[PDB]
Formats: C-alpha cells, structure tokens, sequence
C-alpha cells in the first residue's frame, strides 16, 4: 500500500545521495550535488501526475492519506525547496559553509512538510511537525557566526519548542476526550458533545497551527527570525513552512472539530482581522528588506485565513490558489535579495536607490514580484485576491474583505517605496553602487541557477493571472475532499 | 488656505495616524525572546475565555 | 496492599513537583540540573504504577542517562563565573508570568474534574513491549520511519553548529564584494 | 488496577539499597573523629553522539523482542531504520566528530 | 490514585515548566524549563492511556515518540547555544535583545 509515499521516498533517496557525497568528495562535490536535488525535488513532483488520477486512496493503515488535497500542498513544499536549493547554490557556498550538509537539513523539512499534508494520526502530525520545526531551528542559526543568526536561532527554538509543546497538550487531550482513537476520522465520530475539554483542545492545538503560518498574537518570531536568518532559509520559511501550516490546519479543522465549528471561524476571525493590521501598518517604519518582508509575509498571511473562515467549496479553493500564486512572489523576491546581498553587502532599501541602469534584470525582477504582492493589476496577486474577496462576499463576511481591502491599500505603500528607490532615483543620489556595482556577469559558480530562478519566477508571476484558468480548475479540484 | 489647510489637513492626517501608528508596534517586538513566550501563552488564556461563552 | 499504591504515588506525585520546583526556582543551575535527573526518576516511577514496564525503562535511559547527560555536559562546558546578578533588569516582568502560570493551571484543573472520562473496567497491558512492538510496524510505521530521518538531520545539524572552526577560520574564499567567513552576507548597518 | 506482576519486591529492594549509603554513612558517623578548565567542545560532541543512539537502542527494543512473531516485512522496514542511522554513524566518524 | 490525579500533576508539571519558560535568566535553565512541558504531555499520555484503551495502549506508543523528539529537540537546543557562547561570551537571556524592532 505503500505506493502514495513515493514523492517523499524520492526525497529520502535523495537526502542521502547528497549528503553521502559530502563525505566521500568533500567539498568538491558541491559542483554537482545541487543539481541532483533538483531532479529528485522535480522528481517528486512529476510522480504526483500519475498519483493525481489516483481516487484518493488511505494508506499506511490508516496513517497517511492521499487525497487531492495533500497533493496539492505536497506539490507547493517540494516546490519551494526547489526554489531554495536554486538559490542556495552561491549563497551559502559564499559563506564558507559546506554545501552538502545544508541540503540535508533543507531536503529533511522538506520531507517534513510534505508529511504533515497528508497525515492522518495525532502522531505522525506530530512527529512531522517535529521534523520541519527541528530542521528549521538548525537552518536559522547555520551560519553560526554572525551575532545575529545566533540570536535568531533561539528566539525560534524557546518559542518553538514552546509551541510544539502547547500543540502536544492539545493533541494528548484529543486522544483523552476520545476513548483512544489516535486517529482523525475516529476522533470524530466519538466526540461532539461541545464541552469545556473540547475547547481547551481546540485552542491548544490552534496554537501550534498557527504558529507555522505566524498570525499575529503568535506571530513574534517572524521579523526577528527573518533578519537573522540565511536568506535561502527565510525564501522556504515564508513559502514552504506557511504552506505546512496552512495544510494542516485544513487537515486538523475539518477532521478533528467539525462539531466545535463556530468558534474555530471565530478564533480565526480574530487572528484574520489582527495580522492583516498589525503585519500591514508596522511594515511601514522598517528599514531592512528581510524585515519588511517579514511583516508583509504576516500580512499575506492574514489575506489568506478569509477564505479560511467563511467555510465554502469556493472559500477553501481561495486559499488553496492564494499559496499557488503566493510561491511565485517571495520566491521572487527573495531571489532578488539574495542576488542584491551577493553583489554587495547590506542588502537593505535605501541602498537600493540607484538601481535600473546598473542591473535592470534585478530591477525589472524585484518590482513584478513586490508589486504583485500589492495586488496592482494584471499580475498575479491580483487574480489572486479577486477570488478571495468573491469567496469572502459570497456568504457572509462584509467586513472581513473590507479589512482586507483598506490594508490592501497600506500594503501598497511599502512595496511601491523600494520600486521608488530602485527606479525613480536619479543618478545623483546613489549611496552603494555608486560605480560600486561588480558589473554583472552571471558566469561564476552557481549564478546561472540563480538567473534561471528569477526568470522563471517573474515569467510565472506575471503571466499566472492572464493565464490562471487552468490554475483555478487544478485547485477547485482539490477541494472536493474537504468536508 | 482653506483648501490648502483643511481639506488637505484631513487627507496628510490620515498619512500621519497611520506612520504614527507603525511606530507604536514597531515597539511592541523588543527582543527578549521571553516577553514572546507571554503574548503566546496570554492568548491562549484569552481565547478559552473568549469562545465558551 | 492497595493503600501502599496510594502512598507510593503521593510519594512520587511530591518527588516530582518539589524537584520541579527545584529545577526552576533554585539559584544554582547545577543544583538545578542535578535534580532534573530527580523529575525523570521520579516521573518514571508514575510510569510502572501505571503499567507502563516499557515506557518507564525507556525513560531512565533517555532522559536520566542520555539528556540530562547531555545537559550536564552542557552546564559544565559554560560556567564562566560572571553571573554579574543584574536582577532589577528593567521591570518586574517575573509577576506577569506567575499570573498566566497560575492562570493555565486554574484554567487546565476546571477542565480536568468536571470533563466526564469513559474510563473502563479491563485489565490492561498483556505484556506490553509485543503489543508495542506490533504498533510500530503496523500502524506507527510512518512515525518510526520518520523518527530515523529526524534523528539524521538532528545529528548533521547539532554537529555542523557546535563543532571547532578549525578548518579555516582565516578563509577568505572570494569576493564581488567582502564577506567575513562563515556569516550571512549581509553586513550589520545602521541607517 | 495493577497488572504488573513481580514488582512487589522492587519497592522494598528500592528502599533498602537506598537504606545501604545513608546508614553506612551515618554509622561512620559515630565512629569517626587560576582555575580554568578549558572549553574544549569535546564533552558535548561526545553525548550528542549518546542521544541518538540511546534512542535508536529503545526504538529497536521492540523489534526485537518481538521479532519472531512478526515476519519479514517487518524486518526490511526495520532495516530502513539501522541503514539510515548507520550513515549517522559515517557522519560521525568523518566529519571528526568522536575524535576526541 | 485514578485517572483526575493524575491530570492535574500533569497540569500542575506544566505550569512550572511555563513559569520557567518565561523568567529563567540562564539560556539552559529556559532548556530545563521546557523539558518539564514535554514531561506533562506524557504524563498525560500515558495516564490516557491505562484508563481509557488499556488493551491496545495508543498511549504508550505515542509516549515512546515524545520522548524522541524531546532528546532530539535538546541535542539541537544545546548546541545552539554553544554556538552562542563561543560568540557572545555569556548565557544571558537579557543579553540576547539585539533584534529589536
């Protein structure tokens, strides 16, 4: 039965294949070894296509589900360690790091997001869980000296560590509200009384749900993880452990409390109408790029949760296509950060003013990706939160959009300020680059992965809303397994 | 001046309540990674009173 | 002969939240991580009173001689002597956490009573480590399988972040512009 | 309930072992009359290498204990779990780890 | 001894190990404090476990894995702060608010 694991068994293979030649090459392996990530992460995803048609099978004795849901975000987690490992392949080989022991850590919170998408049992969510939530407090603080990234590495584990223990607490009551029943579907059936130790499994589990995908009470760790940070790392925790979050709370909500289904639409109603304020309006007064996509990946989180809460075939299918387009964006412009970092140092807006007659492959990069997040017209991210907001005025929820319409317009200030200081600057008012650019190559180690993760990202951002007919009938199929 | 003053007065104060008040929760992240662990533990405090009435 | 199951888990029950106490109030860490060898003893005795042969000699070996090894390793390695006692640091923001502390447990002891349990009168564990040993490979096969690749990674990362630079702490390995060895490019500045 | 048999004796046996030092010790009792050590992050490395392989030790306790009477398919998924850890283990030794 | 007394000396376990999580001082002592959090999950675990389903125990498999994780998740919280130390030459948790706003 154990043929619906095989896109992550590709990756096991290949977690081991790249790590065991860092020890039998060491170090001059790294001028091949990115590249067989790739065709094990593409790999994992073409093994999905036959696995598509499949009607949806429950394998693994009940452990493991493979419906269309838990392909649809086992695709986006692979994806965004494929975009990762493209531009990982200078920028930690930059470092002095070996290379092949970073992938091993990434390509293992690969696997471990890929396994909460799909789980089924109160532990192997746990247990995944675990996997992407270790793996990540390794990645943060691996360049080890940095003074910042230090101190990044443990506001993530004593929060981190915390929450996975608040989620353990709301997972042991749910096995002890049940007369055992470790996993979902039986949890279910046997309780729906609504009772105080119901709700205090509901919030305690929501707890560690949401600290994933960083909602705003529990959202802390998020601007201050970001800037200490590898950047790699910061381009898969925005994508692919939000990703993570957001499929489990699908796979948890829908299966282990529908009876209790008032309040979890209430609760994140709070986080919704929360993160979409505080991660739009304190965005504003942030110098740092990696900081001010920190709060805007809190906001962009906050967009997501009204399809989340409204409850409808076309509410769940908003959210899953919102993360479709939202991994063409922070892929994007991440990219272009990591490839302002390496040409010089202090990768921060205002040192961004005197760009577009230096690097226009960069400037022309950043702006569709920043500007997408904003949702101007036509590119993707504002097909993108169209369909949110016809989920959201379709039952009920006139205030939820209309919150997430006037932080729509605060959130275009911010992205439009480093589109000012990349193109409207003039030639006298460059503070780096001033003659201070390398001149650009595109022809030293690992550079042309890096230009073809850009290309393909701005081609598949603005293009992803003009063509987003097929994207919108490969999602509102993935929707009719969730009840 | 009255267009200059008032009408404008309105619409650069709508700018200024809302930089004014990203540098209010600016300050609410301050480091020591302790103070973090509280507002996640005080919301799980304030959602169990919050959802069983 | 049923009292002595009493006694002993009062017995226990104070073993464990007096040293509990002990490894969070007490003004020494390593009288503090000595007696958290005291909470993984005395929790493993819960663990046989409960019926639980397998998961209380687990624990022993884990938690009293592997972690709390680990953390005694990891105490004896920073000592420094500068403790430097700035105790009225900035606020007294150690009376907020004794309300949610004490707001939780009042919180968990209300869900506790009054939550009706269906607790059944059978007798448990028919030799449990063969009813244990058939759950890890029939229905907790995929945990176990990824309990192995989370213990890999847990030991390439727990290397690759406390190991000697030795290699080449002076390396520097290339530039557009410079970037110091082993830090994220992005140089520390103030605007 | 307490269906745990043979366990009568270990809370006795507990008592008196430990009644072994603090009466010895007591009737002994009324009988008798620059400093450094360097962090070397070697302590460490040596216990890290414990942790995960006294967990690998209790995950394998009940495989084999019950081992014949489980089959072959249990065997070649237990045998995913020492091949991986084995590469822990080559990991260890190359990357001067356990050097000491 | 039943099953509610057990419960609220887990609860109780958890709650010291949330009043160390937050005002601990030393960055171990915040390490310690957190294992006392994956210490009131078992016992909760287990206890669930003899009482309810004490014939296929669900419990004490599910036991076995936090224990796991917890070993795994302390290998890894220590060295990251032996990656601080050799950094910043003390173990202060009000010495590590550099990433301030």
């Amino acid at each position: 039965n154990a043929g619906t694991i095989l896109p992550e068994t590709i990756l096991i293979v290949t977690l081991l294949v790249v790590l065991l030649a860092d020890l039998i090459q060491g170090r001059q392996a790294d001028r091949w070894t990115p590249y067989f990530a790739i065709v094990g992460l593409g790999g994992a995803i073409a093994t999905m296509i036959p696995l598509w048609t499949q009607p949806a099978t429950i394998s693994f004795f009940g452990s493991f589900i493979s419906d269309h849901l838990s392909l649809f975000f086992r695709g986006l987690i692979a994806l965004s360690a494929l975009g990762t490992i493209l531009m990982s392949i200078r920028y930690v080989e930059q470092t002095g790091s070996s290379l092949g022991e970073f992938m091993t850590i990434l390509l293992t919170a690969t696997v471990g997001g890929m396994f909460i998408a799909g789980a089924q049992e109160l532990v192997f969510i746990f247990v995944a869980l675990e996997t992407l939530s270790i793996a990540s407090y390794l990645l943060t603080g691996y360049t080890k000296r940095d003074s910042r990234s230090n101190e990044a590495a443990l506001k993530y584990l004593l929060i981190g560590a915390a929450s996975s223990a608040i989620f353990l607490y709301g997972s042991s009551l749910l096995y002890g509200l049940s007369g055992g029943h470790t996993q979902l579907p039986a949890i279910a059936q046997a309780l729906s009384s609504e009772s105080l130790g119901l709700v205090v499994a509901l919030v305690f589990v929501i707890a560690g749900i949401s600290f994933k995908i960083s909602a705003v009470p529990f959202h802390q760790w998020t601007p201050d993880v970001y800037e200490g940070a590898p950047t790699p790392v910061v381009a898969f925790l925005s994508v692919g452990s939000k990703a993570a979050g957001f499929a489990l709370a699908i796979r948890f909500l829908t299966l282990a409390f529908p009876s209790v289904t008032d309040q979890w639409q209430l609760i994140f109603t709070v986080l919704a109408i929360l993160s979409m304020i505080l991660g739009n309006v304190v965005a504003l007064a942030q110098t740092s790029m990696k900081r001010m996509l920190a709060y805007s990946s809190i906001g962009q989180a906050g967009f997501v949760m009204i399809g989340f809460v409204v409850g409808t075939e076309a509410g769940y299918a908003s959210m899953l296509f919102y993360l479709l387009v939202y991994l063409f964006m922070n892929l994007g412009a991440f990219t272009c950060v990591i490839l302002f970092s390496l040409r010089t140092g202090t990768d921060q807006i205002s040192e961004y003013a005197g760009l577009y007659q230096k690097d226009p492959l960069l400037t022309l990069g950043l702006s569709l990706c920043l500007l997408s997040l904003g949702g101007i017209p036509p590119l993707a991210g504002f097909f993108g939160k169209i369909y949110l907001f016809w989920a959201g005025w379709q039952a009920g929820a006139y205030g939820l959009v209309l919150l997430g319409l006037l932080t729509s317009v605060i959130s275009i200030y911010y992205y439009i300020r480093v589109v000012k200081m990349m193109v409207v600057k003039e030639p006298q008012e460059m503070s780096e680059a001033v003659r201070n650019y390398p001149e650009v190559s595109w022809s030293s180690f690992g550079l042309r992965p890096l230009q073809v993760g850009l290309v393909m990202t701005v081609i598949a951002t603005s293009l992803a809303g003009i063509l987003a007919n097929p994207l919108f009938n490969l999602v509102n199929t993935a929707v009719w397994d969730v009840p | 001046e009255v267009d200059y003053n008032v009408v404008d007065g309105v619409v650069n104060l709508t700018g200024f309540v809302t930089m004014v008040t990203g540098e209010g929760l600016k300050y609410l992240q301050n480091g020591r990674a302790q103070f973090y662990a509280l507002i996640v533990l005080l919301a799980v405090l304030g959602f169990v009173i919050f959802s069983v009435q | 002969a049923t009292l002595t199951q009493t006694i002993t888990f009062f017995a226990l029950a104070a073993a464990v939240i007096i040293a509990a106490l002990g490894v969070v109030l007490l003004d020494n860490v390593v009288y503090s991580a000595f007696l958290l060898g005291g909470v993984f003893l005395s929790i493993a005795g819960l663990y046989i009173l409960m019926n639980a042969d397998f998961v209380s000699a687990a624990q022993i070996l884990i938690y009293v001689g592997a972690v709390n090894v680990l953390i005694l390793f990891a105490i004896m390695l920073v000592n420094k002597r500068e403790t430097y006692t700035p105790v009225p640091g900035r606020w007294l923001r150690q009376g907020g956490a004794a309300v949610v502390s004490l707001g939780v447990f009042a919180l968990l002891t209300k869900m506790i009573l009054q939550t009706p349990w269906q607790l059944s009168s059978v007798p448990p564990t028919p030799d449990s480590i063969t009813t244990i040993g058939q759950h890890f490979f029939s229905d907790f096969l995929l945990p176990f399988e990824l309990a192995s690749v989370l213990l890999l990674m847990a030991l390439i990362g727990a290397v690759v972040l406390a190991r000697r630079e030795l290699v080449l702490e002076p390396e520097p390995i290339l530039g557009e512009e410079v970037v110091p060895p082993l830090e994220l490019p992005e140089r520390p500045r103030e605007p | 309930v307490f269906v745990l048999s043979g366990y009568e004796y270990f809370l006795g046996f507990l008592i008196i072992c430990s009644l072994v030092p603090v009466l010895a010790l007591a009737a002994s009792a009324l009988l008798r009359p620059g400093a450094w050590i360097q962090f070397n992050v070697r302590y460490y490395m040596f216990a890290l290498v414990f942790v995960i392989f006294d967990v690998e030790t209790v995950f394998l306790y009940p495989w084999a204990v019950a081992f014949h009477q489980l089959g072959l398919l249990a065997f070649i998924e237990a045998l995913i779990f020492i091949a991986i850890l084995v590469v822990a283990l080559v990991y260890a030794w190359r990357k001067r780890a356990l050097e000491w | 001894m039943q099953l509610t007394y057990v419960l609220i000396l887990a609860a109780l376990l958890f709650c010291i190990g949330i009043y160390g999580l937050v005002t601990s001082r030393n960055a171990v002592r915040v390490l310690m404090s957190i294992e006392l959090l994956l210490n009131a999950v078992n016992l909760n675990l287990i206890g669930f476990a003899n009482y309810l389903d004490g014939q296929q125990i669900k419990g004490q498999v599910f036991a076995v894995f936090v224990i796991t994780v917890a070993a795994a998740e302390a290998a890894v919280g220590l060295a990251i702060i032996l990656a601080i130390y050799r950094n910043r030459d003390t173990v202060d948790m009000e010495k590590f608010n550099l990433l301030k706003w």
